[PDB]
RNA sequence: AUUA
């Protein structure tokens, strides 16, 4: 047994972007966890289908950091919606246990397909 | 300075190792043997190779 | 009656199945052996005792036992689907041990059983537990380990200070015996790291989960997720068997012609001392899934515990 | 692993 992060984590909320300041009100469902130091996001989600920029704000909010993003996957979701289609992102240098943990909470905790 | 500068040239660069410099440009050797059996395996005869 | 002569030859598959009991019936067998576990409430790596398997060595040709094992388990329903959708998705990896789904009736009820085929007696995690806890009071498994695969022989031990490293320095020649099975298993888990990449499977790998053949099993824990956006978590394994990799000096067979222990060496020129791009090589060879930036020269580095990782 |  050594399984991948049985207690969970918690939220999704905010913003993105494509050039820089490009970010405006909120496009990304920008995923998890609220650590015991302050708020460092996992994960991002996208309802729109290109996106290279995000702006997550937190505390101060005089800090709130212009993120660099990855190239993008695709899957399609068994909401009860029906057809709902995102566009996947990380942040870019999460290493592979923080995507094997947001990617595992995702898919055994709501569907997906 | 003739085989010291043949191989100098030779480089990429101009930089070579240190250990490779007497192992290719000196003029004598010396061999301290132990025993006879050691002898008889490195420098038997005359004229021997390394 | 029946039952433990039934169950024999349904664990006894196609294939030759020349099987004999490892002192059992249809009950289970309890060994010794050691585990890497992390489930919320414990964490270590020890020996813990197991529980619900039975082994079936297999014989040959002049009825002498041989260092094949037939390890059949039961468990609940659940697990039974879900093992069984994981490997359909995985069968195909040449670095995937043989699995064999079946049901049988041990009562008026029926529970499944899972059989994997021709596995060895000892997986890695024993050998690197045995190496990395080492007591001449009683060291068992590493003499056994040993004397199975021809590094020595079983009056080796007679001696005395066998095992120091001061006297009897010939410890090294007769560690330095396991080292094409080490990179034969880092070649089988690069294979198997790209299988599940490219099935679209999460998981982590553990030391336990593979023999000393290289094969791997035991897809109890892992999940699904869409096609080529899987990720293995290789942490603990490469950094718990990253000491036995000098002990038995594993990369012997990178100095030859062509990776080949049977060639002559390489013959590099004097004038050369770069070899910054066999570094590279070698480490996306053999390290390939190791997420974290890697700097051959470390004038690079960005501060002391990066100089001691790329060191 | 002692969750089978
Ligand atoms: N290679 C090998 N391992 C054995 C044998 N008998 C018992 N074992 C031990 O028992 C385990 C049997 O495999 P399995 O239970 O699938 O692996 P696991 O790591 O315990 N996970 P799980 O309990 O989720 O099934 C191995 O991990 C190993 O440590 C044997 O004959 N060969
Ligand atoms: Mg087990
Ligand atoms: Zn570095």
């Amino acid at each position: 047994n050594n399984e991948l992060s049985p207690v969970a984590l918690r939220q999704m909320s905010c913003a993105a972007g494509t050039t820089q300041t490009a970010c405006t009100d909120d496009n990304a469902l920008a995923y998890y966890n609220t650590t015991k130091g302050g708020r460092f996001v996992l994960a991002l989600l996208s309802d729109l289908q290109d996106l290279k920029w995000a702006r997550f704000p937190k505390s101060d909010g005089t800090g709130t950091i212009y993120t660099e993003l990855e190239p993008p996957c695709r899957f399609v979701t068994d909401t009860p919606k029906g057809p709902k289609v995102k566009y996947l992102y990380f942040i870019k240098g999460l290493n592979n246990l923080n995507r094997g943990m947001v990617l595992g909470s995702l898919a055994a905790t709501v569907r997906l397909q | 300075n003739d085989a010291l500068n043949n191989i100098i040239n030779n480089a990429r660069d101009g930089c070579v190792p240190l250990n490779i410099i007497p192992l290719t440009t000196a003029a004598k050797l010396m061999v301290v043997i132990p025993d006879y059996n050691t002898y008889k395996n490195t420098c038997d005869g005359t004229t021997f190779t390394y | 009656s029946a039952d433990a002569q039934s169950f024999l030859n349904r664990v006894c598959g196609v294939s030759a199945a020349r099987l004999t009991p490892c002192g059992t019936g249809t009950s289970t067998d309890v060994v010794y052996r050691a585990f890497d576990i992390y489930n919320d409430k414990v964490a270590g790596f020890a020996k813990f005792l197991k529980t619900n398997c039975c082994r079936f060595q297999e014989k040959d040709e002049d009825d002498n036992l041989i260092d094949s094992y037939f390890v059949v388990k039961r468990h609940t329903f659940s697990n039974y689907q879900h093992e069984e959708t994981i490997y359909n998705l995985l069968k195909d990896c040449p670095a995937v041990a043989k699995h064999d789904f079946f049901k049988f009736r041990i009562d008026g009820d029926m529970v499944p059983h899972i059989s994997r085929q021709r596995l060895t007696k000892y997986t890695m995690a024993d050998l690197v537990y045995a190496l990395r806890h080492f007591d001449e009071g009683n060291c068992d498994t590493l003499k056994e380990i040993l004397v199975t695969y021809n590094c020595c022989d079983d009056d080796y031990f007679n001696k005395k200070d066998w095992y120091d490293f001061v006297e009897n320095p010939d410890i090294l020649r007769v560690y330095a015996n396991l080292g094409e099975r080490v990179r034969q298993a880092l070649l089988k888990t690069v294979q198997f790291c790209d299988a599940m990449r490219n099935a679209g499977i999460v998981g982590v790998l553990t030391l336990d989960n593979q023999d000393l053949n290289g094969n791997w099993y035991d897809f109890g824990d892992f999940i699904q997720t869409t096609p080529g956006s899987g990720v293995p978590v290789v942490d603990s394994y490469y950094s718990l068997l990253m000491p036995i990799l000098t002990l038995t000096r594993a990369l012997t067979a990178e100095s030859h012609v062509d990776t080949d222990l049977t060639k002559p060496y390489i013959k590099w020129d004097l004038l050369k001392y770069d070899f910054t791009e066999e570094r590279l090589k070698l480490f996306d060879r053999y390290f390939k899934y190791w997420d974290q930036t890697y700097h051959p020269n470390c004038v690079n580095c960005l501060d002391d515990r990066c100089i001691l990782h790329c060191a």
